[PDB]
């Protein structure tokens, strides 16, 4: 799409139609008129055109009016109240611009901010744009969290976070127009390795392929059409619904042979009939031929009678050797139908040793997008998310993801060293006491109007909790971080002096040898300016890698790459560093994922605020405190950067509204 | 999410 | 709507491979035995086959008779007639065959004579003699 309609879609928003957002601020236009809905429509979509050509400038009221043309820009009270709603919910005037209109004079509440993130920084940088007074407390040396990038001499390697999903509808979009990203579209071209170190041949790299393929769709049938989702009170997993799916193509494989050789036996049986007939037919024609001879020994001239006896034996002779011909006939009719069927049977088996090892490969990709092991995932909806998945080639960042986070956190008071050990909100306020992470006896106090707490949903999880909320967090709320999953998936650095790999090619996969070890450094990149390969460490062997030293899993490393460029081709590397997410104190994993028994629903929960209770018993229900952003808080983008982004985006929105008013909602 | 996998 | 078209999945399928713990285990071990059972099956009848086959080895060929070609005739002879009289105690209706034994009839003639000389020929007798056996 675009023009006007494009900008809608860039947004994520429909350009016909007003979302249910839409709805809440300006609810005097959506039950009005259909004529005003299109007169809102067009303003909402031209002005995010106007920010979205160009992002590097503040998007002003006056800027906007100023754009307008009749009879839109008549109505000047509605062109405000739609350029504020765009300005407050972070769809306008978001990330890193020019700022038209100085910061106000005073800053009006005080918000302490729990995590600098990529989901703490956009919160930050909006309410700060709101004149908020906001501090950040991050537990780490670094802003950007699971934004983290190697860096060492002219080596550059993302550790966390790493591909642009596409810039259509991303507002990762915008950003790279901001921030300096060098932005390099990955080609998709990935040749597979078996573990002896030599290439899938492409008739099984894609007979396997399109069989995962097939595998998938039929897992969506049992979920949808069949109604396979609950087993023995537990929820169905991807990973049983995947198992049960090919033991019913292998069960086929064996009736199909069944019904095929039981063809044979009725056949061969047909024959037996058949023989067994034709034996019987050839012992009497060789007697009735007997009698014919004994009565031919009658010589000339005979009795009438004795005559009979010749002529009637000879009938009955031809007679039955018409039968015989025919029984022949049809003997030489049913052999030939018995070597039809030898010739060609059915398929031997459903999928090789060879077959299910390259199949393996193909689930341990999924066990790397969802950083976990399929039996974990939810069959319904494992990947509801999938409709909000944005359109253009993917991409990397090439001088190194934390360029984002870095150029957010600019401007902005980040206590960095900072861990956060408590919250305590109440009807009055909120403190937040903190250590610092260096000598932990020294402690922090600080008081806050509200608290956004971005806290990774593994930190969340901890038992015992590292964080301690003051009231404890409410039943709903520590139900949905139980039954949400959090995964890990780790990557294998590697910095060599020269590039012994195809430079065209961007990524290659290692096939394991056993299902066990199907995540274990199965994948490749190559993706950087600096002669880097990188390995990923995913589904079950991600877990079980980081109790290994970095010198045995390097070693695992070089390995498989000898054996796939030559044992003499693949050097010793200069630099190798490897990550352990899991191990990670402020993270405790890599990203959510949608567990068994758990739904898109739960990220909803996830994002819903904190309202204490009343201090003197009786007083009026109080403001909500504590709020939630973070890449686990947004159910239309989760694990993601730009998921993160825009929740950060989200909460500002929210607080905002909380604490300044909403003077668009009139 | 699905739509990192390769 | 349908699953994808070479994928094998049923209600009743589904249920069966998950039942219990080992039931897809169960199944899959039945119809390996059920294979083996019908595999073996196949090379015992296919022995026996074999050895009828051998049996009827050489055909029928010592046993064939050469063609009897002759021209269908009007007249009945003395011998025709009898030969007749006789066929009939031994085939009874079959037109077709007291046809081949007379040699120079056709179908219709033979049934002609069955009317012709019913009477001279006790036919009726000739006939329900044959019936008796
Ligand atoms: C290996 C890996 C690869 C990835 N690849 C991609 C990708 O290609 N594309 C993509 O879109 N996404 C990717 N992601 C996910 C993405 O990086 C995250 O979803 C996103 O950065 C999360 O941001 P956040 O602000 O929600 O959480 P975080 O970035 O984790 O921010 C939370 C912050 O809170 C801090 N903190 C924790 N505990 C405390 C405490 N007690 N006190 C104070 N501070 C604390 C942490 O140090 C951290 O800075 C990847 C993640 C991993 C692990």
């Amino acid at each position: 799409p675009s023009g006007v309609e494009g900008a809608a879609f860039q947004s994520r928003l429909p350009h016909d139609r007003m979302t249910s957002q839409e709805a809440a601020c300006f609810p005097d236009i959506i039950s009005g008129p259909q004529q005003t809905q299109k007169v809102f429509l067009f303003i909402r979509n031209r002005t995010l055109q106007l920010w979205l050509d160009n992002p590097k400038i503040q998007l002003t009221f006056e800027a906007t009016l100023q754009q307008l043309e009749a009879p839109y820009n008549s109505d000047t009270v509605l062109v405000h109240r739609v350029h504020s709603y765009l300005e407050r919910h972070g769809l306008i005037n978001f990330g890193i611009y020019k700022r038209i209109k100085p910061l106000p004079t005073k800053k009006t509440g005080k918000v302490i901010i729990i995590g600098s993130g990529v989901s703490g920084l956009a919160a930050a940088r909006q309410l700060q744009s709101f004149g908020m007074d906001v501090t950040l407390l991050e537990a780490r040396d670094r802003v950007g969290g699971r934004v983290a990038t190697f860096r060492k001499g002219n080596y550059v390697a993302d550790l966390g976070a790493m591909v642009v999903t596409g810039l259509g509808g991303n507002p990762m979009a915008v950003v790279s127009k901001q921030v300096n990203m060098e932005l390099a579209k990955i080609k998709q071209k990935c040749p597979l390795y078996e573990a002896n170190g030599q290439a899938v041949p492409k008739e099984k790299d894609e007979m396997v392929e399109q069989e995962f393929n097939r595998l998938l769709e039929a897992t969506s049938y049992l979920s949808h059409q069949l109604d396979f989702n609950v087993l023995n009170n537990k929820p169905v997993s991807l990973g049983q619904a995947l198992e049960v799916v090919i033991q019913l193509q292998e069960k086929h494989v064996k009736d199909e042979q069944i019904e095929h050789w039981k063809k044979i036996v009725k056949t061969q049986e047909e024959l037996k009939e058949l023989l067994n007939k034709m034996v019987n037919l050839k012992e009497k024609i060789k007697e009735l031929h007997q009698q014919y001879k004994e009565a031919s020994e009658v010589k000339p001239p005979r009795d009438i009678t004795a005559e009979f006896l010749v002529k009637s034996k000879h009938r009955d002779l031809t007679a039955l050797c018409k039968e015989y011909d025919e029984l022949a006939e049809t003997q030489g009719k049913l052999e030939e139908k018995l070597q039809e069927l030898e010739a060609n049977p059915p398929s031997d088996v459903y999928l090789s040793s060879r077959d299910r090892q390259i199949l393996d490969w193909h689930f341990a990709n999924l066990e790397f997008a969802n950083a976990t092991p399929l039996s974990t995932l939810s069959l319904k909806h494992w990947d509801q998310d999938d409709d909000f998945e944005f359109t253009g080639s993917h991409l990397t960042v090439r001088n190194g993801y934390s360029c984002v986070p870095v150029a957010l956190a600019e401007g902005l008071d980040i206590k960095l060293n900072t861990a956060v050990r408590q919250v305590r909100y109440t009807a009055s306020g909120c403190e937040v006491i903190a250590v610092n992470t260096r000598s932990t006896s020294q402690t922090f106090i600080y008081k806050c109007d509200a608290v956004l707490c971005t806290l990774p949903l593994g930190v969340l999880k901890q038992q015992p909790p590292a964080v301690q909320f003051v009231p404890p967090l409410p039943e709903w709320k520590t139900s949905a971080v139980q039954r949400m999953g959090f995964g890990n998936l780790n990557k294998v650095v590697l910095c060599f002096d020269r590039v012994f790999w195809d430079p065209s090619v961007n990524l290659f996969g290692h096939v394991g040898s056993t299902t066990a070890s199907r995540g274990e450094l199965f994948l490749f990149w190559n993706l950087y300016k600096a002669p880097i390969l990188l390995a990923l460490v995913a589904g079950e062997a991600a877990g079980i890698m980081e109790n290994i030293s970095d010198d045995v899993i390097v070693g695992r490393c070089l390995a498989i790459l000898k054996g796939i460029f030559g044992s003499s081709a693949v050097p010793q590397p200069k630099e190798t560093v490897v990550s352990r997410w899991r191990a990670d104190p402020w993270a405790r994993g890599s990203y959510s994922y949608v567990a068994a028994g758990s739904s898109g629903n739960d990220y909803d929960l996830m994002a819903q605020p904190i309202t204490p209770g009343p201090s003197i018993p009786g007083a009026p229900q109080p403001i909500p405190r504590l709020f939630f952003a973070g890449e686990h808080t947004i159910r239309n983008y989760p694990a993601t950067v730009h998921g993160a982004l825009l929740s950060g985006l989200r909460e500002a929105g929210r607080i905002a509204d909380q604490f300044l008013g909403a003077m668009y909602t009139l | 999410p699905r739509s990192f996998a390769v | 709507r349908k699953p994808p078209k070479g994928m094998f999945l049923s209600q009743e399928d589904v249920e069966a491979v998950s039942a219990n713990a080992t039931a897809a285990t169960t199944v899959l071990r039945q119809l390996d035995m059920e294979l083996v059972s019908v595999k073996r099956q196949i090379q015992n009848i296919k022995q026996t086959n074999s050895a009828l086959k051998e049996k009827l080895d050489g055909g029928i060929e010592p046993y064939r008779l050469p063609e009897v070609i002759q021209k269908c005739n009007a007249r009945w002879t003395t011998e025709e007639q009898l030969l007749a009289v006789q066929a009939i105690r031994k085939y009874g209706r079959d037109f077709q065959a007291i046809s081949d034994v007379i040699g120079n009839k056709s179908v219709v003639q033979v049934k002609n004579f069955f009317v012709n000389y019913r009477r001279r020929f006790n036919i009726d007798e000739v006939l329900q003699e044959w019936e008796a056996e």
